[PDB]
């Protein structure tokens, strides 16, 4: 609702990254396709992740301490554009496979955080240049490290900014797929999970299993539990998605 | 079916009645998602109604900063974790690069060419004066009896209120550069990218006008097919016939060149009431660095100026255009009379250094020379570096005949009693020639580099050693290492 | 000036002036009878409205609006509703007229910011207390529902049974009406003040108890509710003196009232049953009076084959339709206005109702009436003195404004041959 | 039949051809009955509502219907508006009364077409 | 499943044994409603049961074929495939009223029964009802009949009822504050029989503590309930009568014309713009007659039931003021809108053929 991964903890070491800019600002007309020495206050990695706020050891979401569940802890976070022009730099094509994952891992968890994505730019270019260093094989099967089955919730974070990962991530976590969706639509259905099952209606309708027109009977499993008139607060809006989704073509 | 007009297939009138219903019923949230929900998906291209693209104009002009209650009233849930304006102009903005390709090898010519009609006609209401009508029949429209959406009113509707098409500019100019989050965040998310399509359709609606107007027709005529043109009703919001010193000084409002203008500064007040006031139950997130704060505002007060000399290169050699009363050359030397004269020489350089080189040429590569030879009227001259721009041997001549001049070296023996703003005026003259050279280089793709690169280290050393002689404790603005670093 | 089977107080002729859908067109009317047919939306149920303003009329009588300008065609100034009505030789006592004219015309100019505007009677200025009182002379009351039934009005007219016994006693005698409703008010009155003596009954029985009960204080207590007891029996008196006034007065009102009440509807129920076999089937009508004045009530049986919510919508029109019949031997209007009311209700008894209609207004020394339909049935019966005016929506006017020699278009029935 | 409006159309293009001229004194007209005789003008009232019969009066006196034959064009972007601005160019609407005792005075014009 | 699949009638009204108006129009109507669990005074055609009875006999019995055999069947491995439910009227003692299987083995003879089994009842689904509708209405009318068609006037009437309780809870939580208060000062007055009086206040005081929290947690799951609640009718209502906007502008392109109908909120109507083939701006819904009328009036029948999700749906005397000229038309846009139809079978009785 509130509490959805918030990457950045920490604030934000905003006087080096003011002097790191002006170092960088320089440093587009002087090269542009040759590969750095303006950066050296963060010799790793790890060391640019720390000065932009994030705590130690930081690649994972596990569940166990409530760990998607983190308040707003409103620490001021830096520009996005900017934050994925630093990261660009790490790249390093011709080096060691275990380094580029690890640029990869924390390319995709500061993606899916509320604070980078809700102080989002429209223009939305970076992002894209960061996503064709990767096929999409390999960015969806070391991909996020969220939990395929239980959380769907961040499954619809990412395909609002990477459409074309519709059909990607679909036979990723649905590894026959047409019956699959639908037995795992009774696994929520049939455990009072109204809340994990919205995002799981929003996330695969689109894609060539679930596509849209009046065609499913899921519209029929929402209009027989209704009957409580005060069950849920996430029980009708799911049938406006439904039935506003079935006349479309 | 005037022009550019697009007769509705059946298919697609399901949608747009289906869209104009759910705004009729306040309900925007499930029209946002309808868009949303098949974008990169497939080829259908669903194109959004020009009416419909009126009210994204709206829910875009309404943010949480100064109205967070009204947001959280409409829909309590927040199902994708975000508002509604942001999704807006993220909509609008994909929508956008979608008509700037027309790549018809995977949409369909019929649904760019409506979306293309649908733009050009939620454009063509905004008529600026000086201080509803669906073309469709197949459906019935929204607007036509609501006025208002959620406290804001309208934009067509307001900006041809008169007086005010000549002030949100101006709003969103003096604003950009502000250090009050109330004032900066007004012009940051609401007036910087909003204007930025503006200036976008009003520069791709002339681009299809001029074609699609009258070929084979009189010069005196077809410079007379360019007073009512799009982009000059544009800017025949200026309400002034002062344009070498006026519209030098809209561009430039919040920025501090040397500004001389003894005339009072353009009255600045919000279009929308509470715009400049932070509500309580909303804090700022984002840092924003006060050089990052200048460096997105010139790149659309360049733009602004991009758009300006883009129709001043259609004006024919012979005649002059008639409806703004304006001249190819009183612009190059007003937009230099003020770029010449800054007193921070960072925004300067972000002025000047450009981050789309390309797409930005054939005017900046006219005000750089401008620039220099306006500032080398007070470094003590003809400079045709502009006329060279395809053989470097001609660069490499005149290059050397000015550094022989004594136009790029410091001046006299007076050194410490002016010397601040004797090196901003040095450094600042030397940013346009780098600018120049690397138009060179990035259009061009033997000994005459090699002389000048001498020449400009015997001058570097001369100002060395002037500086050293001006007993002092720092270096002096070099020049070489950036040009033998970026030679190689 | 062909007025030689017209009776007084008829229409000879409606032209109209600026109307919603009328510039300029006229009419030339019928003594005896006139349908109106067309299509649907074509204007012709609004002559009656056009009439309904020219005789000094009030707006609100119709229902097709509710303000006076709005019949003023939008786009339009001033509304001229210009008509002709034939003089009677009993209405004198009018100014800017003699009694010689054997044909008048009342003329109302309606502007738009004025609604109460001057009038034109025979060419001359009259005001509106003039016209209204001339209008009223002519013994022509659009007020009487039984003698002006428009659209609107015959929910008004009707469908419960207690205001269809109201406008009833309206039509035959208002006398009667006046005293029903006084006898209704005086039953209530009987009622409270009789809830009143009970009440104070039960007061006196209560306040008899603290007397018995009633310590020192217990007889000081005692003391005021003797006196209290007193203050109380002397208050029921009149109480009780003013019940048996309130009870005289009701034994007069029935008195008076339910005779003749009775005797009229005997009379209609009589004329109503030998109209009513002719169709052959079997009607009558029950006045019914319940113990509670108020809910007195006139309920028509119809049985077809041998209130508002047990008889169907057309049958109900059916009794309204033969109820008029009847009374149109009781009620001295010389015209009357029936519009509308063939809706919602089978052709057979369209077929029932139109020829009673023709068969009771076409007779000698009828009032002359009204028809207006929006079907015309096949093989009606159809009467030598009836005219038929036809009103339509359509495309082909040479404007009568630029003609008026046409402005008789089509009508026939005017020409005589030597 | 209670519509039978297109009854009229296909006797009209069958019979009388796509530009054919008759009159009150033709068709209105019926030479036993009077029901029949109006029914007709109530179904020409609704062609011409429907805007497919050319009715305009010329001076001799008697009435012209004519089956309004647009050449066979399909399209509609100044067709529409032009029957638009047609209908706008407003049509003062004829009171074509025709009474019970003068249905036998104008058969044809002397009491002649098939008694 | 769950639609009416035949009617019985037994002595009633006037029809002995059968499977204009008053000759059999009115009657099934009235059976449906009374043979679904309501009285006969709130029918109007007939205030009593006993006088519904055929005049001529002393026993009347309807049966009513429901359908149990898809989706939304209710027990269909008890009740068989076909809901069988009877009530018999007799003049004289209590009304007989039974449950029925598909082969004929009876179920119960419970009132309750019926009324669960229908429930598991709208009025407007199921001929003066129509015409209350089917008539000239007003702005502020054709929104409360929608409303009511919907139930959703009941259930935003009810929805306002428990936010006054809300209220209410809120007010009562407010004196109970100030009890303790009190109850506190009395403290303070009383701070060895007096020590007893002292102690024997804080107790009240206790109480009136005990008390307060029970109010504040049963009012908090109260007001979090309601707006959820809140929550939960606006997006039933919208998305409801959003399903209603579309079937009238997809019904509205048979006579070649254009329009929708609002859902003004504030001063709640409900407003028919409803265009012609020449015509520019949005037209009123009073300066359009006749035709415009009557189509723009079985339009908003048509919509109105769109938005529920039923599998049978009746009409009865729609006749009341159209002509049969556009009759003819509102029948071809009722055959094109329902015919189509496999999951909805329409049951409209007329008597024209």
């Amino acid at each position: 609702k509130y509490k959805d991964w918030h990457f950045i903890s920490k604030n934000c070491h905003y006087e080096q990254l003011m002097d790191l800019e002006m170092k960088d600002t320089a440093y587009s007309f002087l090269f542009g396709s040759s590969r750095e020495f303006v950066h050296l206050k963060c010799p790793s990695i790890t060391n640019l992740l720390v000065l932009f706020g994030v705590n130690q050891e930081k690649l994972k979401i596990n569940y166990e301490k409530k760990e998607n569940s983190r308040y707003d802890n409103l620490c001021t976070i830096f520009p996005v554009n900017k934050m994925l022009k630093f990261l660009m730099y790490f790249y390093s094509d011709d080096d060691n496979d275990d380094v580029r994952e690890f640029f990869l891992k924390a390319f995709i968890c500061l993606i899916l955080d509320r604070k980078v994505f809700n102080a989002m730019e429209s223009d939305h270019r970076l992002c894209f240049k960061v996503l064709e260093l990767f096929n999409e094989a390999h960015f969806i099967n070391s991909y996020f490290e969220i939990v395929d089955k239980n959380d769907f919730f961040l499954h619809y974070r990412l395909l609002q900014i990477f459409p074309h990962l519709q059909s990607a991530l679909l036979r990723r976590r649905f590894s026959t797929i047409q019956q699959n969706i639908i037995k795992e639509f009774n696994e929520f259905f049939d455990c009072k999970n109204y809340k994990n099952l919205l995002y799981f209606i929003l996330t695969m309708y689109g894609s060539k299993f679930i596509p849209f027109g009046p065609k499913e009977y899921f519209k029929d499993c929402i209009l027989d539990i209704s009957n409580e008139t005060t069950n849920d607060v996430e029980i009708s809006i799911l049938k406006g998605i439904l039935n506003l989704f079935s006349k479309i073509r | 079916g005037a022009h550019y007009f697009v007769e509705l297939t059946e298919k697609h009138l399901l949608a747009f009645e289906m869209l104009n219903s759910m705004c009729l019923l306040e309900n925007y949230d499930h029209v946002l998602l309808f868009l949303e929900c098949q974008f990169g998906k497939s080829h259908n291209l669903a194109v959004i109604p020009f009416d419909i693209i009126l009210v994204l104009f709206t829910l875009s002009t309404l943010s949480e900063y100064y109205k967070e209650p009204i947001l959280r009233a409409n829909d309590p849930y927040n199902t994708s974790r975000e508002t509604l304006s942001r999704r807006a102009l993220k909509l609008l903005q994909k929508y956008l690069a979608i008509l700037k390709e027309f790549d018809s090898e995977q949409y369909n010519l019929y649904d760019l060419e409506l979306l293309r009609c649908q733009f050009f006609l939620a454009i063509d209401t905004l008529t600026p004066k000086k201080q509803f009508k669906n073309p469709y029949r197949s459906y019935i429209s929204c607007l036509e009896q609501r006025n208002t959406i959620l406290g804001n009113r309208l934009l067509n509707l307001k900006l041809n209120e008169p007086g005010e098409f000549i002030n949100m500019i101006l709003w969103t100019l003096s604003n950009s550069l502000q250090e009050s989050t109330p004032l900066f965040l007004s012009s940051h998310e609401i007036w910087m990218p909003l204007l930025e399509i503006l200036i976008d359709l009003f520069s791709c609606r002339q681009d299809y006008f001029i074609q699609h107007e009258a070929q084979n027709v009189s010069k005196s005529l077809f410079v007379q097919r360019l007073s009512e043109s799009p982009l000059a009703v544009f800017f025949e919001s200026l309400n002034t016939r002062n344009f070498a010193n006026r519209f030098s000084e809209y561009v430039f409002l919040n920025c501090d060149y040397k500004l001389p203008s003894d005339n009072y500064a353009t009255p600045v007040h919000p279009v929308y009431n509470g715009e400049n006031t932070i509500v309580d139950t909303y804090i700022p997130t984002i840092k924003c660095s006060p050089l990052y704060k200048s460096q997105k505002s010139l790149a659309l007060r360049r733009k602004l100026i991009g758009s300006c000399f883009k129709l001043l290169l259609r004006v024919p050699d012979g005649h002059r255009l008639i409806t703004p009363r304006i001249v190819a050359d009183d612009v190059i030397q007003g937009i230099s009379r003020t770029l010449a004269s800054f007193n921070d020489i960072l925004q300067f350089k972000k002025f000047f250094m450009t981050e789309n080189l390309s797409q930005e040429s054939y005017f900046i590569p006219l005000l750089a020379e401008g620039t220099l030879s306006e500032i080398l009227k007070d470094t003590q001259v003809i400079l045709t570096l502009v006329e060279n721009l395809s053989d470097g041997v001609s660069f490499c001549n005149e290059v050397i005949g000015l550094v022989k001049s004594k136009c790029f070296a410091f001046t006299e023996q007076c050194s410490q009693a002016s010397y601040e703003e004797a090196v901003l005026n040095i450094e600042k003259c030397d940013v346009c020639l780098l600018v120049l050279l690397r138009y060179l280089l990035h259009l061009i793709g033997a000994k005459e580099q090699l002389e000048m690169l001498h020449a400009i280290e015997k001058n570097d050393s001369g100002r060395r050693q002037w500086a050293k002689a001006l007993n002092l404790g720092n270096d002096p603005p070099l020049l070489y290492p950036i040009v033998s670093q970026m030679f190689g | 000036p062909d007025l030689s089977s017209f009776q007084p107080g008829s229409i000879i002729k409606i032209r109209l002036q600026d109307f919603v859908t009328y510039t300029l067109t006229e009419f030339n009317l019928s003594p005896s009878l006139n349908m109106i047919i067309g299509p649907n939306g074509s204007g012709k149920s609004t002559f009656v409205c056009a009439v309904c303003l020219g005789l000094a009329g009030k707006p609100e009588y119709i229902g097709r609006s509710k303000k006076v300008e709005d019949f003023i065609k939008n786009g339009q100034d001033v509304s001229k509703i210009e008509i002709t009505l034939k003089n009677s030789p009993n209405v004198t006592d009018i100014e800017y007229i003699d009694a010689r004219d054997e044909t008048i015309k009342i003329t109302r100019i309606i502007t738009r910011s004025k609604r109460r505007s001057d009038y034109l009677i025979n060419d001359y200025q009259v005001s509106e207390s003039v016209v209204k009182t001339l209008v009223a002379q002519l013994n022509i009351q659009l007020d009487n529902l039984c003698q002006f039934l428009s659209q609107e009005r015959v929910e008004e007219f009707a469908l419960k049974s207690v205001k269809l016994l109201v406008e009833t006693i309206r039509s035959i005698d208002a006398s009667l009406l006046d005293v029903l409703d006084e006898l209704r008010e005086l039953q209530g009155n009987e009622q409270s003040l009789q809830k009143d003596l009970d009440f104070k009954k039960a007061k006196i029985v209560h306040l008899r108890q603290e007397s018995d009960k009633l310590d020192e204080s217990a007889v000081t207590i005692l003391d005021q509710v003797t006196a209290e007891l007193r203050e109380l029996e002397h208050t029921v008196p009149q109480q009780s003196k003013d019940l048996e006034t309130i009870k005289a007065k009701l034994k007069e009102d029935h008195a008076v009232l339910e005779p003749k009440l009775d005797d009229i509807v005997s009379k209609i129920s009589a004329r109503f049953a030998r109209l009513f076999n002719n169709v052959g089937s079997a009607g009558a009508v029950r006045l019914e009076k319940p113990k509670d004045y108020a809910e007195w009530k006139i309920e028509i049986m119809v049985k077809f084959r041998d209130d508002s919510h047990t008889q169907s919508g057309g049958e109900r029109a059916v009794s309204t339709v033969l109820y008029m019949i009847a009374l149109q031997e009781f009620t001295s209007a010389p015209f009357r206005v029936v519009d509308q009311i063939n809706q919602g209700m089978d052709s057979r008894n369209e077929r029932i109702v139109h020829k009673a209609m023709v068969e009771n207004a076409c007779a000698e020394n009828t009032s002359q009436y009204f028809l207006i339909t929006p079907k015309l049935l096949t093989g009606l019966h159809y009467h030598e003195k009836m005219r038929i005016h036809c009103v339509m929506a359509g495309s082909w006017i040479p404007n009568p404004s630029e003609d008026p020699k046409m402005i008789h278009f089509g009508e026939t029935s005017n020409y005589s041959f030597d | 039949t209670p519509e039978q409006v297109k009854k009229c159309f296909k006797k009209l293009s069958k019979k009388l051809g796509p530009e054919g001229s008759i009159n009150l004194f033709k068709f209105i007209i019926d030479p036993n009955s009077f029901s029949r005789s109006i029914e007709n003008l109530f179904y020409t009232s609704f062609l011409i509502k429907e805007g497919k019969l050319l009715m305009e009066h010329d001076e001799e006196g008697l009435p012209t219907i004519k089956i309004k034959q647009s050449i066979s064009h399909t399209d509609s972007r100044s067709k529409e508006i032009e029957r638009q601005r047609r209908r706008a160019a407003h049509q003062n609407h004829i009171i074509f009364q025709m009474d019970m005792p003068t249905w036998r005075k104008l058969i044809k014009k002397y009491n002649i077409t098939s008694p | 499943s769950g639609y009416i699949k035949k009617v019985i009638l037994r002595n009633f009204m006037c029809h002995e044994h059968f499977e204009n108006n008053g000759s059999g129009k009115s009657a099934i109507l009235t059976a449906i409603t009374i043979g679904l669990g309501a009285k006969a005074s709130e029918t109007n055609r007939g205030s009593s049961l006993k006088d519904l009875i055929r005049e001529g006999c002393y026993s009347a019995k309807i049966i009513l074929h429901l359908d149990n055999s898809k989706y939304g069947a209710y027990q269909q491995g008890i009740f068989g495939n076909e809901i069988i439910v009877e009530r018999i009227i007799k003049r004289d003692g209590p009304a007989s009223f039974s449950l029925r299987s598909e082969n004929g083995k009876e179920i119960s003879n419970k009132k309750k029964d019926i009324q669960t089994v229908v429930d598991y009842s709208n009025p407007m689904c199921f001929q003066d009802a129509a015409r209350s509708f089917l008539t000239a209405s007003t702005s502020q009318d054709k929104y409360s009949h929608f409303m009511k068609g919907t139930l959703l006037q009941e259930i935003t009437e009810n929805l306002l009822y428990a936010s006054a309780i809300h209220d209410s809870a809120q007010e009562n939580m407010a004196l109970h504050l100030e009890n303790l208060k009190s109850l506190k000062a009395e403290y303070e007055d009383a701070k060895e029989e007096v020590i007893a009086l002292f102690e024997k206040c804080r107790n009240k005081y206790k109480e009136g503590q005990k008390k307060y929290m029970e109010i504040d947690e049963a009012l908090n799951r109260l007001h979090n309930s309601l707006k959820a609640r809140d929550q939960n009718y606006k997006n039933a209502e919208k998305g409801t009568c959003f399903d209603a906007d579309m079937d009238f502008r997809a019904s509205l392109k048979v006579r070649k014309f254009s329009g929708n109908l609002s859902f003004i909120k504030d001063t709640k109507s409900l407003e028919i713009y409803i265009l012609t083939t020449n015509d520019e701006k949005a037209r009123n819904v009073d300066t359009l007659s006749g035709g415009e009328k009557s189509f723009s009036q079985m339009a908003l029948l048509l919509a109105t039931w769109k938005p529920m999700r039923s599998r049978i749906i009746a009409l009865d005397q729609f006749d009341v003021f159209m002509d049969q000229v556009n009759r003819k038309i509102g029948t071809t846009l009722i055959v094109k809108k329902l015919k189509d139809i496999a999951r909805t079978q329409t049951i409209i009785i007329t008597p024209q053929d």
